[PDB]
């Protein structure tokens, strides 16, 4: 049993028509400091898969270096390694999973909450989230801690179940998405306006973008509101 | 001579044997005969199997690892046990923590390096079985020939066992021929029966005394035994 100490908020997602799309923005918080800024908390894993975690900073760092060596586990040995034995996503998720609830299990956690997002070899979709405690789920939308109670109702508003998944197309996907992380940097205040965003589409591939910011911000009718009721100035 | 240097697998002999190991090639030798053969489509594996008296039963030459792969053995059965046990627990482990299905080429690097624990260290002793591996993996048909030297080899087709060498030279023979018979199970599995039969002499396959196992594209690895393979007599 241990406590977070440097932790990343926030990790949002949600399927479209030919992929699925994930962001997380670039904050090392440390309590209420707002410590560092040049934090990559997307992962990607070969060009099929982009793993997005939040929680402990530390455990994160973990993460990352099994999720290499599955990548050099994966090739040794095998002729296949880039081709019909590379690595799915559904693989990585289930090894993660695996490991995750193996650890709570044993009383001493990896304190994150991981949501794994790619495409199958089939072209299917793949979005599943799994946390400290190895609990998992999937749904056409999915984010972590405060996203999941700011963003998770504006992704819905696009694809609310799954017959609206083949209706959304990456623009309207990474639009909403995009707008989400602005949302959350006016009401979370763990979060950074700067962020990382990726998208895995069956037919361009992974695509990784870094250093976004939040754009178009309504602050202006700040001005207009002054004192907290009868004050007039 | 090898009288002084075959005491134990932990001894070289003047030129570079390894006595014991080769002792327990001999057992196979003495093993019934069994065949394996795959097209692109399907594996097939055909087996002999022998009766002690005419009240005794013919022992059982097929071994089910999973639902995408199995083994035929010739030698000692105790030994097949062990190593198809620990094939099983391997295919289990891929799927129950990488939800992956465990590929013919990886099982048979698993089984290569079991057996050779065992040919370099005091007190053990080689397995005494060869083991003929056919499975459905990721990349097609596959079948394998395990030696307990710890040599594992991928081939269009094999047997292994008394006057193996029939068969052998039939397949090599028809190769191009059962290469080909792609989406025709009964096809491939005649071309199997007409192979061991190279190897017969002192009787003919009857229906409690021949076995048949497939598997294959649309072909969970499934045992045919006594009437379920007469129409093949």
């Amino acid at each position: 049993t241990q406590q977070p100490i440097v932790t990343g908020t926030s990790v949002i997602s949600m399927k479209y028509d030919n992929g699925v799309i994930i962001a997380a923005d670039n904050l090392g918080s440390y309590g209420s400091l707002l410590r560092f800024n040049g934090v990559e908390r997307l992962i990607p894993v070969g060009d099929n898969t982009v793993v997005g975690i939040s929680g402990d900073i530390s455990d994160m760092q973990h993460i990352e270096r099994l999720l290499k060596d599955l990548v050099t586990e994966n090739a040794y040995d095998n002729p296949l390694a880039d081709a019909e034995e590379a690595l799915e996503p559904s693989y990585i998720f289930e090894y993660l999973a695996t490991v995750m609830y193996q650890r709570r299990s044993k009383m001493n956690p990896l304190w994150n909450a991981i949501i794994v997002a790619g495409v199958q070899s089939n072209g299917d979709q793949f979005l599943r989230y799994v946390n400290l405690l190895g609990v998992t789920y999937s749904s056409p939308t999915l984010a972590t801690g405060f996203g999941a109670h700011m963003a998770n109702p504006l992704l819905r508003k696009v694809v609310d179940r799954e017959s609206d998944i083949p209706k959304t197309t990456v623009q309207v996907a990474e639009e909403a998405i995009v707008n989400a992380m602005r949302v959350l940097y006016y009401r979370d205040a763990r979060s950074s306006r700067n962020f990382s965003l990726a998208i895995i589409d069956k037919n361009t591939g992974l695509t990784f973008k870094k250093n976004l910011q939040v754009e178009n911000m309504k602050w202006d009718f700040a001005k207009d509101i002054k004192g907290y009721g009868t004050q007039k100035i | 001579f090898r009288n002084n240097y075959d005491g134990d697998t932990v001894t070289f002999s003047p030129t570079g044997r390894l006595f014991q190991v080769e002792y327990a090639l001999e057992a196979i030798k003495q093993g019934s005969v069994t065949v394996g053969l795959r097209s692109n489509t399907h594996a097939v594996l055909v087996a002999l199997k022998r009766n002690a008296d005419e009240l005794s039963s013919y022992q059982k030459k097929i071994i089910k690892c999973d639902e995408h792969m199995g083994l035929s053995l010739a030698g000692l059965a105790p030994d097949a046990r062990v190593l198809s046990n620990y094939l099983r627990q391997q295919c289990n482990y891929s799927s129950l923590v990488f939800n992956r299905k465990l590929a013919v080429e990886r099982a048979g690097h698993l089984l290569c390096d079991k057996a050779q624990k065992n040919t370099q260290s005091y007190g053990g002793r080689p397995y005494g079985v060869g083991l003929l591996i056919i499975g459905y993996d990721k990349s097609g048909a596959h079948l394998l020939e395990f030696q307990p030297s710890g040599n594992v080899t991928e081939l269009y087709g094999t047997a292994i066992g008394a006057r193996s060498q029939g068969a052998k030279t039939y397949l090599e023979r028809t190769l191009d021929t059962f290469i080909k018979i792609d989406g025709n199970p009964d096809e491939l599995i005649k071309a199997g029966v007409e192979a061991i039969s190279q190897s017969l002499r002192d009787e003919s396959l009857t229906v409690d005394n021949l076995s048949i196992a497939i598997v294959g594209k649309d072909t969970p690895f499934t045992i045919y035994d006594g009437e379920a393979v007469a129409k093949y007599i």
